[PDB]
């Protein structure tokens, strides 16, 4: 039982190894390309291209953790080695994940249409804004490895993957509540405008352009947010109920975001749909 | 029957001025130059971007002194800059912001800008305070100006998209000689280096000289098939380059009266924007709008060289007058020199 | 419109009357100038960088 | 560099300052560029939203637009359309009140059809919506009821009443739009008795404001 769930957990990891690493190599290539080939780069891409290598780091330090245990669990049983893996990890985690978070505050700030003075003040210096909340939220960053150092410690004292998986999740929540509140208040503002366009204006005389483009992006996005929500709490029950087979299972969850994420974000730029058709084109 | 008489006696002139042509084609400047020593490749590079127009540039104008220019573009703005430190001496803010041309005076004095105001405003620069301000609003024109060129500290000649070309007195305020021959919008000027003649190409794909002090027209250049957008005097001063949007340039000859040379190719299929010669007169520099702008060799018709590097249409450039630099304005906001 | 045919005319006959050369002469001139003026042609032969304004 | 050189690189770097600051200010500002025929009447809507070309100032609700009218520019206006390429939008004003009337190879609606389809599928224009004014509807109420509308449409085999008749001609200005991809058309009905038409701009261009928001997002 637990041999079979263990190698389809390995079968797991392996394809989304395969495909996050694509993904993102994906993307930044197509990146390398358009700045090496004299074309403009819009803030939307530095910052999609920094989520795409920070990624790549992020998929790479989780599958040479595998290849190190597999290899050489002798190695793997130091404490050496765990606390190192265990802060990089953290720091290249948080940072990934709150590039993701401002990239939603770019998003944010760009399209919603409100009428508050703050909201404004914020909207009309996003570039700002997100570079406050990168450096601000390092006080995050800060307490998460004080108290992941404090387990480890405690545990060395007394390896509690039950209190340092969730101490993780409980510091991955917090930016993904964030950037959920700030999809629902776009999705708000949108909904809010169209109720304005259809009763004051006839819609259009075209009907061609408008979020009936992004309504796509938006499906793909929701889909992806309802799948990871499910996978969070089910990885929380698990881990807090009574599992040993933890590690194997926290490295499958931990690829999780960084691979799907970047497929997601694949599916919803223009320039990225561009070039995954050019690439399907020319591979015909 | 006198308007059919008069069309009869007009096609007869024309018959008879191009028989006159004709007799005096014994030769073409391909078959005379083509023992000449060719010049291989020019390999331009691009020393100084000039940043910090944010619309995009529709003119540029040297300085005398090869140092200071002047850019116009889109955002109300006529920035005046060092090319060699790269670094703004002025920041003028236009009333109008739709300028579509810009001059600089040969004493450095002042400069000038117009567009779809239909206005020549003539910009002080050395004033007792630190600001440029406006000297005259010139306002006698009926359609969008296309370019202007300084003859002088008071005069300044203007060609505009009402059929007419005119000379202006500064300090009065009114236009002393009115220049009207053409039939489309004139686009174009050029003033001769004895600054007594002046070439203007137009929209009725044809190009006259004018003469300053008489006011008549002298001759009538009738090769292209497309508007003429850019026209530049050879440094001699008796012949004369044109740009059209057909995809060819073209040179006349004063003298002659007539076209010594096309300078066109097969895989351009765009029209030229702005042209500008060398010192020696030997390269030609056209700018076109599939993005760059492509040196001609003026005496064997053949391409020398590729000045790429604009991510746009590139509008305006221009040599200095000790044929050093040459720099180019396009609709990406920057200006590149090029040595 | 007889104002305007009038004009034409006028303007057709005054740019008849011009002492007109060949274009061998005019191809001769215009090669002499440039090869005059060669030596003083920065684009067409390159300074070296101690005397390029732009380096 | 000495001195001097470094203080004309402070003042450099202040005028680049000031012209990023105005530039800032710009970007905010909304751009309209004003078309129509002679007899369309414009006048009116300027007059309801306060040679060479007019700029007109107006601010509505923390935006400030920016009105272009090139209607006096009696020259080849190929020549200066790509001075418009980055515009907010474009209104384009029709009276549907001469339908009847000629200006005579062609109708006035024939011309402000043929009007619409050279401004609307221009080269520099693919990316910019339209917002379409009708105008004059109380004279086309009153004159749909004597003359038909078979008079300028030949083809329309419809009810003559002012809502088919409206609807037929809004159909036949929208059915130009051949892009009709990347583009969207606005139309408003309007009259010279009513003070609501710089709320139908704003609406507007809050969603051209919107979709362009979007498209710089990378989203479209
Ligand atoms: C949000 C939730 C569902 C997923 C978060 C992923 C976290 C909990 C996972 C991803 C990778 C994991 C690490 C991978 C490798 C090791 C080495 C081993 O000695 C166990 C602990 C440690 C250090 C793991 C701790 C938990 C970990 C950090
Ligand atoms: C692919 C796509 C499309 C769309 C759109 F349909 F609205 F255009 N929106 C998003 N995202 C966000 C929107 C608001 C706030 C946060 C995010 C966010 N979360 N994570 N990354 N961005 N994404």
């Amino acid at each position: 039982m637990g041999g079979v769930i263990k190698s389809i957990f390995t079968f797991v990891l392996i394809v989304e190894f395969i495909i996050g690493n694509l993904g993102n190599s994906f993307i930044a290539l197509v990146n390398c390309i358009d700045w090496v080939k004299g074309r403009k780069i819009s803030s939307v891409d530095r910052i999609l291209t920094a989520l795409a290598i920070s990624r790549i780091s992020l998929v790479w330090l989780i599958f040479g953790s595998w290849c190190v245990s597999v290899f050489f669990p002798a190695l793997f049983a130091t404490e050496k080695m765990f606390r190192m893996l265990t802060n990089i990890w953290t720091v290249i985690n948080h940072f990934s994940v709150w590039l993701a978070t401002g990239l939603g505050t770019f998003y944010f700030l760009k399209i919603a249409n409100f009428s508050n003075s703050i909201f404004l003040y914020l909207k009309w210096r996003v570039k700002k804004v997100v570079l406050v909340l990168l450096l601000v939220t390092s006080v995050f960053l800060f307490l998460n490895i004080a108290l992941i150092n404090i387990h480890i410690n405690a545990s060395i004292n007394g390896r509690f993957s039950s209190l340092i998986v969730l101490t993780s999740t409980v510091f991955i929540f917090i930016p993904f509540t964030l950037s959920l509140a700030m999809f629902l208040l776009l999705i708000f503002s949108m909904w809010k405008h169209r109720k304005k366009m259809q009763h004051t204006v006839k819609i259009s005389g075209d009907a061609s352009t408008k979020a009936h483009r992004g309504v796509k992006s938006v499906i793909t996005f929701f889909l992806l947010y309802a799948i990871f929500s499910l996978s969070f709490f089910i990885s929380v029950w698990t881990s807090e109920r009574l599992e040993e087979n933890l590690i194997i299972l926290s490295q499958v969850m931990g690829m999780a975001y960084p691979s799907c994420h970047s497929c997601v974000l694949i599916l919803g730029n223009k320039k990225l749909r561009q070039a995954s058709l050019s690439v399907l084109l020319w591979l015909r | 029957s006198e308007l059919d008489q008069l069309r009869q006696e007009a096609e007869q002139l024309k018959n008879q001025i191009r028989d006159a042509r004709k007799a005096c084609a014994d030769a073409t400047l391909s078959q005379i130059t083509n023992n000449i020593d060719p010049v291989g490749r020019i390999q331009m590079r691009t020393r100084r971007t000039l940043r910090g127009h944010l619309a995009k540039i529709y003119a540029m104008h040297w300085g005398t002194d090869s140092r200071l220019l002047v850019s116009a573009s889109q955002d109300g703005k006529l920035i005046i800059w060092d090319s060699y430190t790269t670094n703004k001496v002025h920041a003028i803010p236009l009333r109008s912001s739709w300028v579509m041309t810009c001059a600089y005076a040969p004493s450095g004095n002042y400069v000038a800008c117009g567009g779809l105001d239909n206005i020549c405003s003539i910009y002080n620069l050395k004033t007792r305070e630190g600001n440029v301000r406006v000297s005259r609003e010139l306002a006698g024109h009926t359609g969008y100006l296309s370019c202007c060129r300084f003859l002088d500290d008071n005069q300044i000649v203007t060609s505009s998209g009402d059929t007419t070309c005119a000379l202006w007195d500064i300090e009065t305020g009114q236009q002393t000689t009115t220049f009207t021959g053409h039939t489309g919008d004139v686009m174009s000027l050029s003033l001769a280096p004895d600054t007594r003649l002046f070439v203007s190409g137009a929209c009725d794909a044809s190009a006259k000289l004018w003469d300053v002090r008489e006011g008549m027209c002298r001759q009538t250049f009738t090769g292209h098939e497309s508007d003429i957008n850019a026209i530049c005097f050879f440094p001699n001063g008796n012949a004369f380059a044109t740009g059209s949007d057909d995809a060819t340039c073209r040179l006349f000859d004063l003298r002659a009266d007539q076209e010594l040379m096309t300078y066109s190719h097969d895989n351009i299929i765009c029209g030229i924007t702005s042209v500008s010669f060398s010192k020696s007169g030997r390269l030609l520099l056209a700018g076109y709008d599939d993005f760059n702008c492509n040196v001609w060799d003026a005496l064997k018709a053949d391409r020398a060289g590729v000045l790429a590097g604009h991510d746009n249409r590139v509008s305006c450039l221009g040599v200095t007058d000790d044929g050093m630099a040459v720099a180019t304005g396009s609709w990406d906001s920057f200006l590149k020199i090029w040595n | 419109s007889i104002a305007q045919a009038r004009k034409l005319v006028e303007q057709l006959k005054m740019e008849a009357n011009i002492d007109r050369i060949k274009v061998s002469k005019a191809a001769a001139d215009l090669m002499a100038y440039c090869e005059a003026h060669a030596k003083e042609d920065p684009l067409l032969t390159p300074v070296p960088a101690s005397e390029n304004p732009f380096r | 560099l000495s001195a001097e050189d470094k203080a004309a690189v402070e003042r450099s770097k202040m005028i680049d300052r000031n012209l990023r600051e105005d530039g800032e200010k710009a970007a905010r500002e909304v751009k309209l560029l004003l078309l129509g025929a002679g007899e369309s009447g414009k006048n009116t809507i300027v007059k309801q939203m306060k040679t060479g070309i007019v700029e007109t100032h107006f601010t509505f609700k923390d935006l400030h637009f920016k009105m272009f009218d090139v209607g006096a520019q009696r020259s080849e206006r190929k020549k200066w359309i790509h001075c418009f390429e980055g515009v907010t939008a474009i209104i384009f004003c029709v009276a549907l009140s001469d339908y009847d009337l000629v200006l005579e190879e062609m109708n006035r609606m024939h011309e402000s059809m043929k009007l619409f389809d050279s401004i609307c599928n221009n080269k520099w224009f693919t990316d910019t919506s339209i917002i379409l004014f009708l105008n004059k509807k109380d004279l086309f109420e009153e004159k749909i009821k004597k003359s038909p509308l078979t008079i300028c449409y030949p083809e329309y085999a419809g009810s003559n009443t002012y809502e088919e008749a409206a609807a037929y001609i809004q159909c036949q200005f929208e059915d130009l739009n051949k892009r009709k991809d990347t583009k969207e058309i606005y139309t408003h009905f309007t009259c010279s008795t009513d003070t609501k038409n710089v709320q139908f701009v704003f609406d507007a261009v809050t969603d051209v404001i919107i979709k362009n928001n979007l498209k710089d997002c990378g989203l479209f």
